[PDB]
RNA sequence: UGGAGAGUUUGAUCCUGGCUCAGGGUGAACGCUGGCGGCGUGCCUAAGACAUGCAAGUCGUGCGGGCCGCGGGGUUUUACUCCGUGGUCAGCGGCGGACGGGUGAGUAACGCGUGGGUGACCUACCCGGAAGAGGGGGACAACCCGGGGAAACUCGGGCUAAUCCCCCAUGUGGACCCGCCCCUUGGGGUGUGUCCAAAGGGCUUUGCCCGCUUCCGGAUGGGCCCGCGUCCCAUCAGCUAGUUGGUGGGGUAAUGGCCCACCAAGGCGACGACGGGUAGCCGGUCUGAGAGGAUGGCCGGCCACAGGGGCACUGAGACACGGGCCCCACUCCUACGGGAGGCAGCAGUUAGGAAUCUUCCGCAAUGGGCGCAAGCCUGACGGAGCGACGCCGCUUGGAGGAAGAAGCCCUUCGGGGUGUAAACUCCUGAACCCGGGACGAAACCCCCGAGGAGGGGACUGACGGUACCGGGGUAAUAGCGCCGGCCAACUCCGUGCCAGCAGCCGCGGUAAUACGGAGGGCGCGAGCGUUACCCGGAUUCACUGGGCGUAAAGGGCGUGUAGGCGGCCUGGGGCGUCCCAUGUG
RNA sequence: AGCCUACGGGCAGGCGCCGAGGGUAGGGCCCGUGACUGGGGCGAAGUCGUAACAAGGUAGCUGUACCGGAAGGUGCGGCUGGA
């Protein structure tokens, strides 16, 4: 299962307009420009000093958060970015990154990479012309991410459509709104992405 | 409840007497031999031998005595059936025995 | 190939037999330092032509008996009871210790 | 007898087979002998099928009478043809 | 491609030092909660006792016979029997029951692991080479007759068949004594003497097939032997009569004190013998930066055992789990004379325990046995069933939506929090329904060709109306731990050294962020916690990698045995050490 | 003395060796338990003294010895961790 719960409870807990909403995260809030701090009855009184641990501990808390992923599947992935021998840093967000339930939405598919899960899992998707319901599968290089046949003249996909037209997209993608399609292209270095953490404190957070 | 393992069993016994018979005499002629053979006696003491290495090969056919057992049996005898009549006799009737 | 190796001949008392001390370097697979040790064999020497203070080769044979399973290869030289000394003094110690 | 036949391998309903020779008596899935040669019941790649002709002739050649189904894909890899 | 530390001895300080926590793991179990699937996995305890069902048979192309059914007659006709054929039942005979499947009791051992040895050995069936099958004779079951017995079974009497038993011949050959040469542990050849072979059956019968006998080789499977490796106690220090060796014998497939007679006085031990305790061993597995430690479940290999113990028979092979005999324990039958039984095979039951599954489907596939084949048996196996036990995938919605509902909580009474959360609008469409619906299965078999190589043709699916595909289609389970420090998430109230918390340091004695409830918050999520045990941290047995003036730790001091260690130059050998290749792993 | 025989032999049976285990006797190790007794640990408040830490009000500690309700005291040496 995913954060069911309240979403925008989350953004206020690093301080950080965490992108997870859509139309309203651009609105004036993803709940944020009317309240820059903690949920609950306390957290808008002085701030503690937060701990090494408090520290590398929230910002493996919004790395995940983002991706909308469980710590299962989670932490099985930075294993194995630690296993292939690379910059398991940036390895890591790669393969974070290669999320068939994100590609849809670095391909704007999906107003939000929760909105990508749903569409996936419907089937709504397919790789390489074949139908795929799993937002875990990963996304090869060469993989023609496509919108399912008779999903295309669905209003909601249009409408997500109607706002990818011209506005570019991944550099390491290449979005074809005319054919409806997509493409991933190439494993994204760590510059082309620009998630707000800094994901050496993630690295350092595992190993306790 | 009653495996027909019993045809097996049925068989053996049949099997244990004629190996039981076969052995047996082997053993009682060769007795015969040895004797005879320190006895000085020769014309007969290894007339009697040619019996023994014959019903010991003869068995050997069977599934009774078998492999080089069948070859011990038959050494361990003349080999010493010869001795025996080198306390004075020199082979005499034409034994199993090359001079 | 027929395992063989060296070793001091340590007892003639033995019938047709001698006792062979023989030792092996090995490094401690913890402690890296080379240590040695030393076990007897039973030689088999059926000429009784090897004497105490032999150093001799030994190779793994055919089973004599029933700690007998070598046979004495071939001699090496004579004078070596400087090695006999220190394998009796050992079994000297023993007698200080058992109370 | 020794034997050249199949052994299971692959998870549940999802079978392969390692064409191999071993003794008879062997269990399935017990050691063996020598592998010459794998096989996929269904064909779920180009590559459904193989043998080690080489050592095949041989084992054939010191005696080693093989499985009927075994066979069979001896004959599809023709170890036997001649001409 | 790998290595993090924290709390606690003080008024405070540095150091030593123990305790304690965070991590990972499990055949787990317990609590609270629990939706769908896939692949795994599931009596660790009493190797305690088990109802019932099934788990090893097969060949009529080895042989005669009881029975039942089909067709015919030998006979001019007939008793009826002869004859042909199918089925069934046993018997005789052959192959398999020593594989497969279960368990860890025992075992500190050449049991296992690893590398070798056998001139000291065996090998059913399969593969290659050579030679051969002539004649003659016999017994016992079935069946018939009579008896004893409750039963289980059994005694006697009479026939008979064969690939069953036996004698004579042919001896390609092989076995043995002795002698010779080669080689050199019992390896090969040769000579005289002697010893041993064979079984028939089927069809399309002048021939092909399945078998039979001897001998050599191959392949495979073993026996035995050896170097080295394999747990704790030294408050176990000495041990030993088949004991150590020898000569000759017995036994085996084969060496050996395995076993025996005779002789010699030896064998083992601080490099830990003997004894005691514990334990199946390995590939591997868990942890660790690694070295190291811990472990051996499922899986594969090896060993051991089949209620305890002993024994041999049959056999190529066994001391044989679903074979045999005997003793002990236990269960049942009994006509009290006697007799039957062995789940550590698959299910299932009972006992014990914190705890471990359906008395399921099927030989369709793979594999094994028998058979010419058809085929027969197969609880090996292929599947399904049950249990969050583990790993993995997945769902309980997605977008929008107030300067913010009601409720509940806090308040300096202005306000703040839950909270875009909900309500609400829209969208998608797990479940449920409709239609279609396998892969796994081409071979044995049939025709052409020769029954060969090659080709062509046909039957067969337990799972399963299952997976998957297409169509229609409802917003549709969330729980647990924590919130003083370590360790991170704060306030209100009740309580008052009482009630209670607790892993450590400690908290509570009427103002508790430490007890309990609440609001809120953090961490996980179909799981969350707890107990137990292993590695970690522990660099706290320190080889990597520790110390002994006062923190625990130098022997009271000497002499010296074994062992450990060892100066400068040259030379030989090449054990350690180093390198290459190859076999093995 | 029985049985079979192709009479040369075989089976049955008898005896002997060894033999599961049973019995008797004497040893060794280990576990449980035992009137009572010996010290040890733990304790929020008891009785008696005040031995030690300051010249602890007799410097301490120590091996040994003797003695005393109890800490302890004293003799003989030793140490400084006393002066
Ligand atoms: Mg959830
Ligand atoms: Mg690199
Ligand atoms: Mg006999
Ligand atoms: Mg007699
Ligand atoms: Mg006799
Ligand atoms: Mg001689
Ligand atoms: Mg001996
Ligand atoms: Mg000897
Ligand atoms: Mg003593
Ligand atoms: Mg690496
Ligand atoms: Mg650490
Ligand atoms: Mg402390
Ligand atoms: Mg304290
Ligand atoms: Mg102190
Ligand atoms: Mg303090
Ligand atoms: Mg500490
Ligand atoms: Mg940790
Ligand atoms: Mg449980
Ligand atoms: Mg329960
Ligand atoms: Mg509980
Ligand atoms: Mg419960
Ligand atoms: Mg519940
Ligand atoms: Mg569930
Ligand atoms: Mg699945
Ligand atoms: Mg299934
Ligand atoms: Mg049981
Ligand atoms: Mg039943
Ligand atoms: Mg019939
Ligand atoms: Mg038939
Ligand atoms: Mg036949
Ligand atoms: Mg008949
Ligand atoms: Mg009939
Ligand atoms: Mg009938
Ligand atoms: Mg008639
Ligand atoms: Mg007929
Ligand atoms: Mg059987
Ligand atoms: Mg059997
Ligand atoms: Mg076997
Ligand atoms: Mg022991
Ligand atoms: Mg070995
Ligand atoms: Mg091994
Ligand atoms: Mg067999
Ligand atoms: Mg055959
Ligand atoms: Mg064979
Ligand atoms: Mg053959
Ligand atoms: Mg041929
Ligand atoms: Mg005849
Ligand atoms: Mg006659
Ligand atoms: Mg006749
Ligand atoms: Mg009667
Ligand atoms: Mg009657
Ligand atoms: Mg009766
Ligand atoms: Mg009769
Ligand atoms: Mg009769
Ligand atoms: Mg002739
Ligand atoms: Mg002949
Ligand atoms: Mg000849
Ligand atoms: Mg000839
Ligand atoms: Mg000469
Ligand atoms: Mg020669
Ligand atoms: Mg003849
Ligand atoms: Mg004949
Ligand atoms: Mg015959
Ligand atoms: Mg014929
Ligand atoms: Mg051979
Ligand atoms: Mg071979
Ligand atoms: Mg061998
Ligand atoms: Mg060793
Ligand atoms: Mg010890
Ligand atoms: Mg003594
Ligand atoms: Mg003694
Ligand atoms: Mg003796
Ligand atoms: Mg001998
Ligand atoms: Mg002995
Ligand atoms: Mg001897
Ligand atoms: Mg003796
Ligand atoms: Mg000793
Ligand atoms: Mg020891
Ligand atoms: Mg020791
Ligand atoms: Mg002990
Ligand atoms: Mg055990
Ligand atoms: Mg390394
Ligand atoms: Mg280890
Ligand atoms: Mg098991
Ligand atoms: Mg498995
Ligand atoms: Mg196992
Ligand atoms: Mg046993
Ligand atoms: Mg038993
Ligand atoms: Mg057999
Ligand atoms: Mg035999
Ligand atoms: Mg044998
Ligand atoms: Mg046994
Ligand atoms: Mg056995
Ligand atoms: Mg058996
Ligand atoms: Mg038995
Ligand atoms: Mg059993
Ligand atoms: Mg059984
Ligand atoms: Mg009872
Ligand atoms: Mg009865
Ligand atoms: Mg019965
Ligand atoms: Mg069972
Ligand atoms: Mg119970
Ligand atoms: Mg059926
Ligand atoms: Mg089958
Ligand atoms: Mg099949
Ligand atoms: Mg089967
Ligand atoms: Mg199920
Ligand atoms: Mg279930
Ligand atoms: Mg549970
Ligand atoms: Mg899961
Ligand atoms: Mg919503
Ligand atoms: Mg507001
Ligand atoms: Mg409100
Ligand atoms: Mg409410
Ligand atoms: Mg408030
Ligand atoms: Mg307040
Ligand atoms: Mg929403
Ligand atoms: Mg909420
Ligand atoms: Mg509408
Ligand atoms: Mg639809
Ligand atoms: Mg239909
Ligand atoms: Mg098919
Ligand atoms: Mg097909
Ligand atoms: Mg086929
Ligand atoms: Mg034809
Ligand atoms: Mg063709
Ligand atoms: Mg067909
Ligand atoms: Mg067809
Ligand atoms: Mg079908
Ligand atoms: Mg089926
Ligand atoms: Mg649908
Ligand atoms: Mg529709
Ligand atoms: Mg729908
Ligand atoms: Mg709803
Ligand atoms: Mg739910
Ligand atoms: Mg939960
Ligand atoms: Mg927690
Ligand atoms: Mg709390
Ligand atoms: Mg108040
Ligand atoms: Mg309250
Ligand atoms: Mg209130
Ligand atoms: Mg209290
Ligand atoms: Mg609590
Ligand atoms: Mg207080
Ligand atoms: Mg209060
Ligand atoms: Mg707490
Ligand atoms: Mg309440
Ligand atoms: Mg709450
Ligand atoms: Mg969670
Ligand atoms: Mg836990
Ligand atoms: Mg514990
Ligand atoms: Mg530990
Ligand atoms: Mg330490
Ligand atoms: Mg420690
Ligand atoms: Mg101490
Ligand atoms: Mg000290
Ligand atoms: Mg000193
Ligand atoms: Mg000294
Ligand atoms: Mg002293
Ligand atoms: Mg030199
Ligand atoms: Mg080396
Ligand atoms: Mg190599
Ligand atoms: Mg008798
Ligand atoms: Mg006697
Ligand atoms: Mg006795
Ligand atoms: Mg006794
Ligand atoms: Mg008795
Ligand atoms: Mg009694
Ligand atoms: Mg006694
Ligand atoms: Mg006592
Ligand atoms: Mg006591
Ligand atoms: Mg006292
Ligand atoms: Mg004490
Ligand atoms: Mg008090
Ligand atoms: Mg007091
Ligand atoms: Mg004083
Ligand atoms: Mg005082
Ligand atoms: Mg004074
Ligand atoms: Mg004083
Ligand atoms: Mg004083
Ligand atoms: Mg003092
Ligand atoms: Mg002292
Ligand atoms: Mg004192
Ligand atoms: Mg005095
Ligand atoms: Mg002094
Ligand atoms: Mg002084
Ligand atoms: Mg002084
Ligand atoms: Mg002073
Ligand atoms: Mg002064
Ligand atoms: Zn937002």
């Amino acid at each position: 299962g995913r954060y069911i719960g309240p979403v925008c409870r989350l953004c206020r807990r690093e301080g950080v307009k965490l992108y997870l909403k859509g139309e309203r995260c651009y609105s004036p809030k993803c709940a944020m420009e009317r309240r820059p701090y903690p949920p609950g009855q306390h957290g808008q009184k002085r701030a503690r000093r937060p701990s090494d641990y408090a520290v590398r501990l929230r910002e493996k808390q919004k790395l995940r958060r983002i991706y909308g992923i469980s710590e299962r599947q989670f932490r099985n992935l930075f294993e194995e970015a630690s296993k292939k021998k690379g910059v398991t840093g940036s390895v890591f967000l790669g393969l974070l990154e290669s999320r068939l339930d994100n590609v849809v939405y670095r391909l704007g598919f999906a107003v939000s990479r929760r909105q990508a899960r749903q569409l996936v899992r419907h089937g709504h998707i397919t790789v390489n012309g074949r139908r795929v319901d799993l937002p875990s599968y990963r996304v090869r290089p060469g993989d023609e991410i496509a919108v399912a046949e008779k999903s295309r003249n669905l209003e909601l996909i249009r409408q997500n459509l109607e706002a990818m037209k011209g506005r570019k997209v991944g550099p390491w993608l290449s979005l074809d709104v005319e054919g409806m399609k997509g493409k991933f292209l190439r494993l994204p270095d760590r510059e082309d992405l620009a998630l707000p953490v800094n994901e050496q404190l993630v690295i350092e957070f595992y190993s306790r | 409840r009653n495996l027909s393992a019993l045809k097996r069993h049925r068989q053996s016994l049949k099997r244990r007497l004629r190996n039981k018979a076969k052995k047996s005499a082997i053993k009682t002629l060769s007795k015969k031999a040895v004797q005879l053979a320190q006895e000085g006696k020769a014309e007969e003491a290894l007339k009697i031998m040619r019996k023994a290495e014959s019903l010991i090969d003869k068995a050997a056919k069977g599934s009774t005595l078998h492999k080089n057992a069948a070859a011990r049996r038959k050494s361990r005898l003349m080999r010493k059936v010869r001795q025996l009549l080198e306390a004075a006799g020199a082979p005499l009737i034409g034994g199993g025995l090359s001079a | 190939p027929k395992k063989v190796l060296t070793g001091v001949v340590v007892s003639d008392k033995m019938q047709k037999t001698v006792t062979v001390l023989v030792e092996r370097q090995f490094p401690h697979p913890l402690y890296g330092k080379v240590i040695k040790r030393s076990k007897k064999y039973l030689a088999h020497d059926p000429e009784e032509k090897y004497k105490l203070g032999d150093v001799v080769e030994i190779i793994e044979s055919r089973p004599i008996s029933k700690r007998k399973r070598f046979r004495v290869l071939r001699l090496v030289e004579s004078g070596r009871m400087d090695l006999v000394e220190k394998y009796l003094i050992r079994r000297q110690n023993y007698q200080s210790l058992s109370k | 007898m020794v034997k050249i036949r199949l052994a299971r391998f692959g998870s549940k309903h999802n079978p392969h087979y390692r064409i191999v020779v071993t003794d008879a008596r062997r269990k399935r899935d017990g050691k063996y002998i020598e592998k010459i040669g794998y096989y996929d019941p269904r064909k779920t790649t180009p590559d459904w099928l193989k043998v080690d002709v080489e050592r095949a002739r041989y084992w054939l050649s010191v005696g080693a009478q093989p499985t009927d189904t075994a066979r069979r894909l001896l004959r599809q890899a023709g170890v036997f043809r001649q001409e």
